[PDB]
């Protein structure tokens, strides 16, 4: 039975509440679109 | 790493196991016997085991005082025990032993007839040393021009030295490295480095004594794994490996290290402890021995204790780490300057060795030196001993894998007239017991060839020539 | 009269206590000390071959248990007693569970009890005994019995 278990790591300690608040406080997000340049907004004409 | 006749690897276990069945039962009756003033003990019962029954039977072969210069030949006092060894004491009676256990490789520990001379002129004008430090009053002159002497010679831009080469790792480790990083030491390394990687808040990995195929492997695991537990960034990571290995004598394989850790952007600290005099052309260490660029590596940290007799350390590397150090470092900013007669001595002996003294005996040093390791080390092997290390080092250490060959290898020795150091359990691995041999520039091949045909009788009783003859 | 050469690898384990356990011989000696202890009872004092491997039973339950599972620490100051709230089975390996030393170490116990049964015709006089004392060696091993106690005996 013994002789053919396999080796594991002893499980790991789980985060507390209090490390879960840094983590959540040095991730910072992107900026949702990429900064706009002046090439990038040249109106069509407007017809009728 | 070493390669062990199986059969004494089976007669060294049941060795130490004897001492631990003896030591366990006549320390069961020490418990019963002190039943014949409030505070806890200084110690408590089984924390030094191996201090009081191990050590104590063979206490006589370490802490030997002598009553001369450290030269190749010196006086070594003897000793009583006369309340049935316990405390040994001092006699008058003295012997005139082989000097083979001290360090001064080039032989500078003595008095030679340019050094001293001057160092004596710079006492009585200088008064032992200034009792401030050195952001304060402690800057003479002559700390001043050592600094450049030490730049000169190590060929980095600037050097900062300190006056103890222990306190040369613990107060800056701190600094370099926080809380966030890693340190992936080698096995082997000094206490002073593990001491000083503990005084901060970093990680301690090991990778394998000197291979670098399993630095990258553990590289690669730490910097796809990040912080043990909550998987940030490492903030940095510092590799540090040592010139020549003491006590296993092997010169570092540095330029197959420097290349992965140039890979992955890890930065890399050396340590020239015993390869700053000894070993390259010039004797300016492993960097010029093994031809590699001087700037890839980050800090250098070094000693003047073994090849240039006399007390202090250093580290040399950007002209900005030297102006961070000096700014933040609490060695430099609360510790006392290191003397003046013990930097003069420092500054006399890099003069002789670059060919500045007008003579021409600072190649004749570097020159003996070698011939003479390259002849002990070549012989030892052809009488089949057991001896590591490369061709191009100073120490050799002899391999004696027994615990109670310690006290007859070394109780021998002595009465024949050399003197050799051995080393044991509690400080080695269990079944490596050694020998270590240090060869200088100071001795003739009249001696080497005298000491030789001393250790080949000895090795013959206690039966340490493992390898074959010829 | 020296051959067999092994050229033995340095295990990190940075623990004086834990790492002589990976060097080549020690299964050899582990065993070659109990048989020698097998003969030497039985030379002192004549007597039958399953006593004897009682008698080695029984002396290798109080030698091993006291050393394995009783001690606490380590007898080398250097590391600040970190290993004070461990005893010397759990400090092997860095806490990892089942390798090839640890299997080495549980098997042995169990296999010399079956020759101390074997050759003393079980009975009760010494089938007790092996069988409280392999009881309590084997439990003493198991993965779950981790850094716990038994109404806090000797825990803290
Ligand atoms: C006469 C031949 C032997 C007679 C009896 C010898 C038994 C002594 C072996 C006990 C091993 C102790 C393992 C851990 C002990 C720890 O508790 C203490 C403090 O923490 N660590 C230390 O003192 C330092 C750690 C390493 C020191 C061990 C030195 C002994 C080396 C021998 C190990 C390999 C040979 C034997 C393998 C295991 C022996 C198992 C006991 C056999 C039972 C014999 C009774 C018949």
């Amino acid at each position: 039975i013994l002789l053919t278990r396999k080796s594991y790591k002893p499980p790991k300690r789980p985060l507390t509440e209090q490390e879960i608040d840094e983590l959540c406080d040095e991730w910072v997000p992107e900026p949702l679109i990429p900064p706009i340049t002046e090439d990038m907004k040249h109106e069509p004409p407007v017809l009728e | 790493m070493i390669t062990i006749p199986y059969l004494t690897a089976v007669s060294t276990y049941f060795s130490y196991g004897l001492l631990f069945a003896f030591g366990q039962l006549r320390d069961f009756f020490r418990r019963f016997i002190d039943w014949w003033q409030g505070y806890a003990p200084i110690c408590l019962g089984h924390e030094d085991f191996y201090i009081r029954r191990l050590y104590h039977r063979i206490q006589d072969c370490f802490e030997r005082p002598i009553s001369s210069a450290p030269d190749a030949w010196f006086d070594v006092v003897e000793r009583y025990s006369n309340d049935n060894n316990k405390t040994l004491k001092r006699t008058t009676k003295t012997s005139r032993c082989l000097n083979l256990g001290s360090y001064n490789y080039l032989g500078f520990g003595s008095f030679d007839e340019y050094c001293t001379p001057r160092v004596i002129e710079s006492l009585k004008k200088f008064s032992a040393s200034t009792c401030s430090s050195r952001v304060d009053a402690g800057t003479t002159s002559v700390h001043a021009e050592l600094e450049e002497c030490v730049t000169r010679f190590v060929g980095k831009p600037a050097a900062v030295v300190f006056g103890m080469g222990y306190a040369t790792n613990s107060a800056i480790i701190p600094v370099l490295i926080g809380k966030g990083g890693l340190i992936i030491s080698d096995s082997l390394n000094h206490s002073s480095i593990v001491n000083g990687a503990r005084g901060s808040g970093a990680t301690i990995r090991v990778f394998q004594h000197n291979t670098p195929s399993h630095l990258e492997r553990v590289l690669r695991e730490q910097i796809a794994e990040g912080q043990p537990r909550t998987h940030r960034p490492w903030k940095k990571i510092i590799v540090v490996v040592e010139g020549i290995y003491s006590m296993e004598g092997e010169i570092c394989h540095l330029p197959e290290v420097v290349a992965i850790c140039k890979k992955y952007k890890a930065y890399v600290y050396l340590d020239e402890a015993h390869s700053i005099g000894a070993i390259g052309k010039t004797g300016k260490g492993i960097c010029e021995l093994l031809g590699v660029d001087t700037a890839d590596v980050d800090v250098m940290m070094g000693t003047f204790t073994k090849s240039f007799g006399s007390c202090g350390g250093y580290i040399a590397g950007s002209k900005e780490l030297i102006q961070y150090l000096k700014h933040q470092c609490p060695a430099h900013l609360y510790a006392t300057s290191i003397p003046t007669p013990s930097a003069q001595q420092i500054i006399s002996a890099i003069k002789v060795i670059l060919g500045e003294d007008g003579s021409n005996r600072g190649a004749q040093k570097l020159a003996r030196i070698r011939e003479n390791s390259n002849f002990f080390r070549a012989e030892l092997q052809k009488m089949g001993f057991e001896v590591l290390g490369d061709n191009d080092s100073p120490v050799m250490p002899i391999m004696l894998y027994n615990p109670a060959k310690i006290p007859a290898f070394s109780r021998e020795c002595l009465r024949q007239k050399v003197a050799v150091v051995v080393v044991g359990f509690p400080a080695t691995p269990l079944l490596l017991a050694r020998a270590r041999i240090c060869i200088s520039a100071s001795h003739s091949r009249e001696d080497l060839i005298r000491a030789l045909k001393v250790i080949s009788k000895v090795g013959d009783l206690s039966g340490i020539k493992y390898f074959p003859a010829e | 009269m020296a051959n067999l050469y092994v050229k033995a690898v340095p295990p990190p384990d940075m623990n004086r206590n834990t790492e002589w356990f990976m060097y080549p011989g020690v299964w050899t000696t582990y065993m070659l000390i109990l048989f020698f202890g097998w003969l030497v009872v039985l030379s002192v004092s004549g007597c039958s071959p399953g006593m004897a491997w009682t008698v080695v039973n029984l002396a290798h339950f109080v030698v091993t248990y006291h050393s394995f599972h009783w001690m606490k620490g380590t007898p080398f100051a250097d590391d600040q007693g970190i290993y004070n709230g461990l005893t010397w089975w759990e400090q092997m390996d860095n806490g990892q569970q089942l390798t090839r030393n640890r299997k080495f170490l549980t098997l042995v116990p169990v296999v010399l009890y079956l020759i101390a049964s074997h050759t003393t015709d079980y009975r009760h006089p010494w089938l007790f005994l092996n069988t409280l004392a392999v009881m309590v060696l084997v439990v003493a091993k198991f993965p779950n019995m981790h850094k716990v106690r038994i109404f806090g005996i000797n825990g803290d």
